[PDB]
């Protein structure tokens, strides 16, 4: 229990101190140590193997010196670990064979062979020579550092007497291997105590690097002079610096292989000594080698920070990195750990907080160029956490803080930070946005320009749509930030809409546009994915693809960028189209040697075997992978991209799916199997569309929506590519658009590809997707191509009018309801509910809906009441009150209960709202996504009437969770006209939290003035204004303060004069009458305008 | 009635089969209702309590007529419901664990106390016991800690008594009965209805006392006393060797003895909890579960299995033989000063028993409190972990020193004896 109080370094030292008194050969000490080690292992909820395995590379390493004498100590250690003597021996063969080989001649290798193969009737020689060939890299490593054997014949002879069956000296030319260089530099022990013994092995591994790389074929044999350090002349230092950086990205590839250990091959001792190797290469290497592979060690140190026991060494390795490197080439990596500092600060002990203080004071004194003006988010984020305490440490840094906040517009650097990948920076951006907007509300000058706030709103919508099935919490706080933004005016605020643009059209046949496609796909999505990768294997695969794309573009194998060539204008003007934030990261790996084919375990599956029963991201990755490896054949430049989609999140697969499918289209006259796999994906699209879609809950249908969208994308890309191909084919190649009857045979296959799985079924599977404009497009296509003289216009139109009545457009809905659809009179009644005589249609629906023959003619009445704000008339309906209560579990009554809860919220009455949730909570398993939102808002209001602030905050946070995971969708695709129905609910969820968060009237009045400020960004449309004022109304009459009642009269007066300016004085009168029990001195004037708009002038 | 309650529990199959951990996207946006969960928790707990009640009224019948109760279907149905209760992969309901092991106690206790014991034993397979005893081993190695009984924490290692089923039950009063008001508030009481009255689930919980945690530890320590008590019974049933008295009652019981001596000495001495004595009764009981396994059942204590626990067996015997030194107590004056430090709660207990509840404890004639200042002294010795009872010293002596098996050599044994004196 002295060890239980310690942490990562001292803990591992004290465990070795536990074991070297475990083997003290005193019997009492041995049994007491077995007992305490086992109880310590169980009270840490571990086994003794996974307690002592982080020091088993150290403990039994010196037992390679004494494995013949201390057989009983090794036997005690293997009975403590609970494994066999072989099982810990083939997994820790990496650590003791580099010492058991190189020692004195009477080897312990015979016993390690006697255990590593059972019985001498199994032959020890071949197993001995293949274990000696198994870890020969570490043997070379220890031979070069721990003894200084810089003579190759010494290595050869000291092998061949330990194994005479060893192949032709050593396994030849494997000394300048990347793995041997990595295992050399992993043995750089480093501490704050720079000792002479710590400089000795530092110089030894530096001189072994000098032996291995700069002159190997010159100096295979004569290497005894390299053991000296200072005989290294300046004739050979720059040749060493040249040969080091053709030989540094692969040793970081080996480092990336053995940090992110995928099969559980090793513990974190490997990770500690990889971080030691990174630290050695940060100190002892030229600067151009470290500017080069910075994005290797970034996501090596990220995995070091992520794992718990290797955090301190990785912070110290960053501290080494942050000062051996300049200001501007540090911007690429500073966000990912300033986020880790600010988001994982709480569990840091004293030592980790001291080393992070030593990060930050170094970063703010000597490298304030990065922190202040190169990216000012990294200082405002550190100021934004008061638990850290930046400003008291310097004091003069506060002089820079209190002017760097003002002069830097902060919105677009929240915008391009929310498109990141790792969860730490997009929790810090959310925690900074919810404090930024909270400051800007009280500051009353958040910008709404007719630096746009709609940029960060679109970023937040895309962030919440990205994480709909992963980490509900950041979608919660993301939707809370969207609510803090509020409803934008839909007129003067719009998203980016990069649709009429360069528009992703690239011919994959000509060279001049294929190179433009590759430079575009490198610039916009491969360069960001190169930095923001999670595991380093994905970053290596992105590096491979982004290298081979440069190799196809004629930039890699020859080198020209040093400007000493200059006879390459065709390559320089090509290179200039890269931007600098991609240029700096694409420059090193022109000459790199990434090669990760890894083939012949592929098994191409035939197509209609569907992948739907696993997920969407399973399906699109497997389908894209089944396509592009069966239709490219290693010369077309989309072949390398297959290395990305065994670790994709589904985004890059969905990106490349139209391009690879369109390149499979142009393979003609079936002939080859390239059109045989086309017939596979036609029936795979048939498997997508003609599916069941019932019998499954609300997540397999969500995956089916995504499977719809991913292959609507390929249809519009085939159509777009074919039309631009016709356009530029008739533009440049002649003018008369017909030629040669063979590119016409290309253009016919898209035409049967856009007429297969045909319409009446694109529209059927797209209107349920909620892309209502796309469904309207396919419905009009299957109006024109369908012979519309015939009578298919009955089943065509019962959903065609649905595709207009929530698209926003009325003037075609009113035009289709009165043209070729005039059979039934009820259809003529449904024209009235959009044309100013809506109440003439309401009371017709009230008696059509009181026939009790259909379930849907009731919900037509309820939706028509809700669309015309008749909330009090919804909650008084007899469709719910049979006598007092409602019916059981809900086939279609969920569509009724949603409207009922929402109207019960919008009229604030605790009795009609408090017994509605008595009926909701009598149900068993509420599946409906839409009921539970208004339920949670209802119980927020019921708790807010019980003067209970934390409970109503709890239920409003439930509402934000449900909106951020379920209701919310993708930005940059939809309008703002369809997001607005959700933004009004979010804007009404924020003001309930903002009016509940008050203790007395002094801040309650200030909250109401801030909400009146929030009623100025709202626009002037009637529906969101009436919704938000109805929710402040429902707050102010469930909390029976007298100041809330004085607020309530103001809300009713604003509802009244809102509704009489919007030609809806039906409710302006019955809202102004609430201002007469209070007897305001102003309602005598307001009733005059209500009388005026009604039509009576003289009164 | 037994067969009906067993297949009644297999009807309510899903109450004892909620998973350990839920989805990360298991959104808790839901009406959060407790009334149906309260009903089927009451159904399962009253059903298991009724199984215990059936078997204890069957235990009270004359001892010639047990075969009118038992057949194949009784034991198959209880085998199913016992695998259901003492779960492995699902969230444990502790209410049914008490009753499900007390049923096994009643079964072993009547196999010991019937004349035609063969018919029960020939009716029971070996697989029934070797599926029972492994779940008892998995129950005996769980942790009992006051500060996180009523917490929801890591699975299958802490007996924890969930917040959402905290009521009494039909035999024994097991929690503080926090869900007893909700049984009354499950109906409208002025109305004739079928659906339940709505009980909000997150209204419960409101911080005053961790004494509730101490008495729930008291029940869980009696539960472990129960488990190793039915171990003690089925040593006596299967006095001859079988599949089940098979040497793993050295492994699991010596792990238990060694750890509950270890964290007693490291953690509990001077912690003024009521549950110390019972916790140092468990060790004092399980030594005997070692001891009669050592003396009377050595024919199956296999040599490979003894060395799996040779650490813990020898160390646990050593922590009894260390008490033969006894340079701590030796008098009366400082022992009562020690029991002010470790055992003041039992002074409160014996004064409340003496002034209210014990007929012998008034007009104490200076021979009945000179037994009290013998037995409080040996109690506080047995709590202070130095000076246990002499009989348990002898039982621990005649395992290590005795030559039925060479645990230690003669030069390894005196290395243990020098760490006392000797």
């Amino acid at each position: 229990q002295l060890t239980l109080t310690t942490s990562n370094d001292v803990f591992d030292t004290l465990l070795l101190k536990l074991i070297d008194i475990f083997n003290s050969d005193d019997y009492s000490l041995r049994i007491m140590m077995t007992l305490q080690i086992k109880n310590m292992a169980k009270i840490l909820k571990k086994t003794p193997y996974q307690l002592l395995s982080p020091i088993l590379p150290v403990l039994l390493r010196q037992l390679g010196k004494n494995l013949v004498e201390r057989k009983v100590g090794f036997q005690n250690l293997i009975e403590l670990l609970g494994y066999s003597s072989k099982t810990i021996l083939d997994i820790f063969q990496r650590y003791i064979i580099p010492y058991a080989i190189i020692q004195y001649k009477s080897d312990v290798l015979s016993e390690i062979a006697k255990i590593m193969c059972d019985g001498d009737t199994s032959l020890i020689n071949q197993m001995k020579v293949n274990l000696l060939k198994k870890n020969s890299r570490q043997i070379f490593a220890v031979a070069l550092v721990k003894h200084g054997l810089f003579s190759l014949d010494i290595l050869e002879t000291l092998f061949l007497n330990r194994a005479p069956t060893f192949d032709k000296g050593y396994i030849t030319a494997y000394l300048p291997d990347y793995k041997t260089l990595a295992e050399i530099t992993k043995l750089y022990k480093n501490s704050v105590t720079k000792d002479a013994s710590d400089s000795e092995n530092a110089n030894m591994i530096l001189c072994s690097l000098r032996f291995l790389i700069t002159n190997f074929e010159k100096d295979k044999r004569h290497g005894s002079k390299y053991k000296n350090i200072n005989n290294w002349t300046d004739d050979q230092e720059q040749a060493f610096q040249k040969k080091l950086q053709d030989n540094i990205l692969g040793i970081f590839q080996v480092f990336s292989s053995d940090i992110h250990d995928v099969e559980g091959r090793t513990t974190y001792y490997e990770k500690l000594r990889v971080i030691n190797g990174i630290s050695f290469l940060i100190i002892y290497a030229p600067k151009k080698s470290i500017i080069s592979a910075l994005a290797q060690i970034s996501i090596c140190l990220q995995t070091g920070l992520g794992l718990k026991e290797v955090r301190y060494e990785a912070f110290r390795c960053w501290h080494l990195l942050v000062r051996h490197l300049n200001d501007e080439e540090l911007s690429t990596v500073i966000d990912s750990l300033i986020a880790f500092i600010l988001q994982k600060w709480s569990e840091f002990n004293g030592k980790l907080r001291n080393i992070v203080y030593s990060i930050l004071d170094t970063l703010i004194k000597e490298k304030s160029d990065l922190i202040l003006k190169l990216k000012p988010y990294t200082t405002l984020a550190l100021v934004g956490k008061p638990e850290l305490g930046i400003l008291a440490r310097d004091g003069q840094f506060a002089r820079m803080v209190n002017k760097i906040r003002s002069t830097t517009d902060l919105i677009p650097i929240f915008a391009n930070n929310l498109k990141s990948s790792n969860k730490y920076v997009i929790n810090q951006n959310l925690d900074d946005i919810e404090v930024y907007l909270r400051r800007k509300q009280t500051e009353r000058s958040i910008d709404f320009t007719p630096s746009d706030i709609t940029l960060v709103l679109g970023a937040l919508l895309d962030t919440s749509h990205k994480f709909r099935n992963l980490d509900k919490d950041l979608c919660e706080k993301c939707a809370k930030c969207i609510s803090m933004i509020g409803v934008l005016d839909v007129t003067k605020h719009e998203f980016k809409r990069t649709t009429y643009s360069e528009n992703e059209v690239y011919d994959l046949n000509d060279s001049v546009q294929t190179i433009k496609f590759l430079i575009w796909v490198i610039n916009d999505i491969l360069v960001p994915a190169f930095w923001q990768s999670e595991n380093p294997s994905k970053q290596l695969f992105v590096a491979l693809v982004i290298q081979e794309s440069l190799k196809y573009c004629g930039l890699s194998s020859e080198s020209w960028d040093m400007n000493h060539k200059e006879l390459y204008p065709n390559e320089a003007k090509l290179w200039e189209k890269f931007n600098s934030v991609s240029k700096t990261t694409i420059y090193p790996l022109l000459s790199s040697l990434y090669l990760a084919q890894s083939w012949k375990e592929y098994v191409p599956l035939k197509y209609p075997s569907n992948n739907f029963k696993e997920g969407y991201k399973i399906w699109v990755k497997r389908f894209t992978l089944d396509l592009l490896k069966t239709g490219t054949t290693e010369n077309h430049p989309l072949h390398v991209f297959s290395s990305l989609i065994r670790e994709d999140d589904g985004s890059l697969s969905n990106f490349l799916l139209p391009y690879i499918s369109l390149d499979i289209i142009i393979k003609a006259e079936k002939g080859t199997p390239y059109a045989d796999i086309l017939n596979g994906i036609i029936i795979e699209f048939d498997s997508i569309f003609t599916c069941n879609l019932e019998g499954m809950n609300n997540l397999q249908v969500d995956s089916l929506r995504m499977c719809y969208e991913s292959i609507f994308r390929v249809f519009e890309y085939c159509k777009k590519w074919a039309t631009e191909f016709k356009q530029n084919y008739s533009k440049l190649h002649g003018t008369f658009i017909i030629k040669d009857t063979k590119t016409t045979n290309m253009l016919l296959r898209i035409d049967e590809f856009l007429r297969t799985t045909p319409s009446d079924l694109l529209a059927q599977r797209s209107l349920e997707t909620d892309s209502f404009e796309r469904s309207a497009l396919y419905l009009e296509q299957c109006y024109r191509q369908n012979p519309h003289d015939k009578n298919q216009n009955g089943q065509l139109l019962k959903n065609l009018q649905i595709t207009y009545e929530e698209i926003g457009d009325i003037d075609s809905l009113d035009g289709v309801l009165r043209t070729f659809a005039t059979g039934n009179l009820v259809s003529k009644i449904e024209e009235l509910q959009y044309s100013e005589n809506w109440k003439l249609a309401q009371d017709c629906f009230n008696v059509l809906g009181k026939f009790s023959d259909d379930p849907k003619t009731t919900t037509r009445m309820l939706k028509s009441m809700y669309d015309h704000q008749l909330y009090s008339q919804i909650i008084s309906n007899s469709s719910f009150h049979s006598s007092d209560g409602k019916i059981s579990l809900s086939p279609d009554v969920k569509e009724w209960y949603s409207i009922g809860l929402e109207a019960a919220n919008l009229e604030g009455n605790v009795q009609t709202l408090k017994n509605w949730v008595e009926q909701i909570e009598s149900l068993r398993n509420i599946d409906d996504r839409e009921v539970l939102l208004q339920y949670n808002i209802a119980k927020a209001l019921i708790a807010i009437s019980n003067e209970d602030p934390l409970r109503t905050q709890k239920y409003i946070h439930n509402s934000f969770r449900l909106i951020g995971t379920n209701f919310i969708t993708s930005s940059k695709e939809t309008t703002l006209l369809k997001k607005q129905n959700l933004l009004m609910k979010l804007h009404s969820l924020y003001d309930l939290s903002f009016l509940s968060s008050a203790k007395d009237k002094f801040e309650y009045k200030s909250n109401t003035t801030i909400l009146d400020y929030r009623m100025e960004r709202i626009g002037a449309d009637f529906v969101p204004n009436h919704y938000i004022l109805s929710m402040r109304k429902s707050f102010d009459q469930l909390k029976m303060n007298e100041q809330a009642d004085a607020d309530l009269g103001k809300t009713f007066f604003t509802l009244a004069q809102l509704a009489r300016n919007n030609a809806r004085l039906d409710i302006a009168s019955e809202s102004l009458m609430h201002c007469l029990e209070r007897r305001l001195p102003q309602a005598e004037l307001e009733f005059a305008e209500i009388l005026w708009k009604q039509g009576e002038n003289d009164r | 009635c037994f067969l009906f309650i067993c297949d009644l529990i297999r009807i309510y199959h899903h109450v004892l089969k909620v998973p350990i951990h839920e989805s990360n996207m298991n959104l808790h946006v839901e009406p959060q209702i407790f009334q149906y969960e309260l009903i089927d928790y009451l159904i399962i707990s009253y059903s298991f309590d009724l199984l215990e009640g059936i078997l204890r009224v069957l235990q009270s019948h004359p001892k010639q007529t047990y075969m009118e109760f038992f057949d194949e279907n009784i034991l198959k149905s209880f085998e199913f419901v016992y695998k259901l209760a003492l779960t492995i992969s699902y969230k444990p309901m502790v209410n049914v664990i008490f009753s499900a092991v007390e049923v096994v106690n009643i079964i072993t206790s009547i196999i010991l106390n019937m004349d035609n014991s063969s018919d029960l034993k020939s009716l029971i397979s070996g697989s029934w016991w070797r599926d029972c005893i492994t779940r008892l081993y998995a129950l005996l190695e769980k942790e009992i800690k006051s500060g996180d009984v009523y917490n929801e924490n890591v699975d299958t290692t802490t007996l924890h008594m969930s917040k959402y089923h905290d009521f009494f039950g039909l035999i024994r009063n097991i929690g503080d009965n926090e869900l007893g008001g909700l049984i009354s508030k499950l109906i409208y009481t002025d109305r004739l209805q079928s659906v339940p009255r709505v009980i909000s689930k997150e209204d419960i919980g409101m911080f005053t006392a961790p004494i509730i945690g101490y008495k729930m530890e008291k029940w869980l320590l009696k539960l472990k006393d129960e488990v190793l008590n039915i171990f003690e019974n089925l040593l006596m049933i299967y006095g001859d060797d079988a599949t089940i008295v098979n040497g793993e009652m050295l492994i699991h019981s010596s792990k238990f003895l060694s750890r509950e001596q270890a964290l007693m000495i490291e953690r509990y001495v001077g912690q003024d909890s009521p549950n110390l004595d019972l916790r140092c009764h468990l060790i004092e009981h399980t030594l005997t579960i070692i001891y009669r396994l050592w003396k009377d059942h050595f024919k199956q204590l296999r040599e490979e299995q003894i060395k799996q626990v040779e650490s813990q067996l020898i160390m646990s015997l050593w922590r009894f033989l260390v008490c033969q030194t006894e340079t701590v107590t030796a008098n009366e004056r400082e022992m009562r000063d020690h029991r002010h430090l470790v055992d003041s709660l039992h002074d409160l207990t014996i004064k409340d028993q003496a002034s209210y509840y014990e007929d012998a404890f008034e007009d104490l004639p200076e021979y009945i409190e000179e037994e009290l200042k013998m037995q409080l002294n040996k109690r506080t010795g047995r709590i202070m972990q130095v000076k246990y009872d002499e009989k348990f010293q002898e039982m621990a002596r005649t395992i290590l020193e005795s030559k039925s098996f060479d645990l230690t050599t003669l030069e390894e044994a005196d290395s243990l004896y020098i760490s006392m004196g000797l």
